[PDB]
C-alpha cells in the first residue's frame, strides 16, 4: 500500500 | 483463498483417475408433486405440506435412502397415486443450494423464501483429517 510503485493492487493472499 | 471457480490457474490437475463426478440437478417429474417439510417423524417418514396447502406425511424413499436428505424446512419432490392420493412418497430430495434453481423447478416463485443455505455444500461434516498448518495458532491466540 505504501512504498512500492505509485499504487499497487491486490496485495492480500486469501 | 477466494473466488470459487474451476478453469483458470488454480488447483491444477490432469490424471483422469476414473471419472465419476458430475453435477446433476433433478426437477419435479410427471405424476409427482413438490412439497415443503414442516415437521419430522420417526425416520421412515416425515411431516410435510404441499405448497398448495395440503398437509401430508411423505414417506422416505427406499433406494434414495442411501442418498436422501430430508429436513424440517426444505424443498422436496414426492410421488402421488402410490398411496391413493393424500400422501406422497419423497421420490428425490431438493437441496437448499438447488433452491436458487427451484425458481427453475417451476415450483416456487421469484418471491419464494428458502431456508438453510450453508457455506457452499452441506454442513456439519464431523471428524477432520490432517489439520496441518497451525498447531501453535500464531498471529492470533485470544482474538
Amino acid at each position: 500500500m505504501r512504498g512500492s510503485h505509485h499504487h499497487h493492487h491486490h496485495t492480500d493472499p486469501m | 483463498p477466494k473466488n470459487k471457480g474451476k478453469g483458470g490457474k488454480n488447483r491444477r490437475r490432469g490424471k483422469n483417475e476414473n471419472e465419476s463426478e458430475k453435477r446433476e440437478l433433478v426437477f419435479k417429474e410427471d405424476g409427482q408433486e413438490y412439497a415443503q417439510v414442516i415437521k419430522m417423524l420417526g425416520n421412515g417418514r416425515l411431516e410435510a405440506m404441499c405448497f398448495d396447502g395440503v398437509k401430508r406425511l411423505c414417506h422416505i424413499r427406499g433406494k434414495l435412502r442411501k442418498k436422501v436428505w430430508i429436513n424440517t424446512s426444505d424443498i422436496i419432490l414426492v410421488g402421488l397415486r402410490d398411496y391413493q392420493d393424500n400422501k406422497a412418497d419423497v421420490i428425490l430430495k431438493y437441496n437448499a443450494d438447488e433452491a436458487r434453481s427451484l425458481k427453475a423447478y417451476g415450483e416456487l416463485p421469484e418471491h419464494a423464501k428458502i431456508n438453510e443455505t450453508d457455506t457452499f455444500g452441506p454442513g456439519d461434516d464431523d471428524e477432520i483429517q490432517f489439520d496441518d498448518i497451525g498447531d501453535d495458532d500464531e498471529d492470533i491466540d485470544d482474538i
